């Protein structure tokens, strides 16, 4: 139920499925899902004080989905940062039982 | 026109205006010039690939 | 006495006005 999944050898279209749950709707044209994720959670920001305790997780959240070039430290410090704080969710290769530990 | 049975010719000045515009599309191209970037995508290692 | 016609101070400040013009962010702006 975590995961929405569909496969078979060709495509089998059920037709007792029904309508989707979705709603379609227009917005912005993005190049990639990162410039989106920046996009909005740069909307998300900039409606909160300076105070708010919040503001940390967003905006290393933030650092966490934008790409360049030569900023392989700066994002393994990021990455780790929002491990120890209990935010990035360790996807089970060696940070759940090195990082966390 | 023949003029008494010469070809002097007609006088035919040029006051060039529509350069101005032109060279500043130029000017404005060249001090923000851009090129191809690749952008990364949603697998472990893909940040290598477009580096 | 001496007169001015009007053509020759038509082409005076005509000519005047289109070497300034034709002669010449911020510094694309700049010629």
């Amino acid at each position: 139920v975590v995961d929405r999944q569909t496969g078979a050898v060709v495509a089998l279209n059920d037709l007792s499925v029904g309508r989707y749950d979705v709603t379609v709707d227009v917005g912005p044209s993005y190049t990639a899902r990162r410039d989106a994720t920046v996009s909005v959670l740069t909307n998300v920001l900039s409606s909160m004080l300076p105070t708010d305790p919040m503001r940390p997780a967003i905006q290393g959240i933030i650092l966490d989905n934008i790409d360049g070039e030569g900023l392989d430290d700066f994002k393994e410090y990021n990455r780790n940062q929002l491990l120890i704080s209990g935010i990035a969710k360790p996807r089970n290769e060696k940070e759940q039982q090195i990082v966390q530990q | 026109t023949k003029l008494d049975e010469q070809f002097e010719k007609y006088p035919k000045f040029e006051i060039n205006k529509v350069a101005t515009e032109l060279n500043r599309i130029i000017a404005e191209y060249r001090n923000n010039r851009i090129t191809v970037k690749f952008r990364p995508g949603d697998r472990e290692a893909s940040e290598e690939l477009a580096n | 006495p001496a007169v001015m016609n009007q053509a020759l101070a038509a082409l005076l400040q005509q000519t005047s006005a289109d070497i300034q013009e034709v002669t010449g962010m911020n510094r694309a702006d700049m010629a």
